[PDB]
């Protein structure tokens, strides 16, 4: 649930670190 | 175990926004300059970030955790090791700004303890802070 935005964060974060 | 990487890096960021609160030191600066390189690079998605991200006392733990989880789904390297320290930082930034300063302390514990357990290995495994002093010295 709240879970989800932060699980997208994350993500976006990961794919940033990795850009 | 790695109280102090994480203290003085996120006493340099709140620094960096105004804020006061409180191995070797080419470590601390290469992180800093990486860090600081990364969060400038990618300044609009950290902007938006900040904005978005939902923090109080009863989710911030929740949220941390999640987030930390999602970025070293795929496994650790350097990078992501860099923008999980600076999203510690951005969690802290907000905490200072949205009049929740109390979670500083608990954000900063969060990220030394996932150091020591989660991290430790792959950066033992992998040269150390010196290979991060090598890669982004």
């Amino acid at each position: 649930e709240e879970e989800q935005w932060a699980r997208e964060i994350g993500a976006q974060l990961r794919r940033m670190a990795d850009d | 175990d790695n109280r102090e990487i994480v203290m003085k890096y996120i006493s340099y960021k709140l620094s960096q926004r105004g804020y006061e609160w409180d191995e070797s030191e080419v470590v601390h600066q290469t992180l800093r300059q990486a860090g600081d390189d990364f969060s400038l690079r990618y300044r609009r998605d950290f902007a938006e970030m900040s904005s978005q991200l939902h923090l109080t006392p009863g989710t911030a733990y929740a949220s941390f955790a999640t987030v930390v989880e999602e970025l070293f789904r795929d496994g650790v390297n350097w990078g992501r090791i860099v923008a999980f320290f600076e999203f510690g930082g951005v969690m802290c930034v907000e905490s200072v700004n949205r009049e929740m300063s109390v979670l500083v302390d608990n954000i900063a514990a969060w990220m030394a303890t996932y150091l020591n357990d989660h991290l430790h290995t792959w950066i033992q495994d992998n040269g150390g802070w010196d290979a991060f002093v090598e890669l982004y010295g």
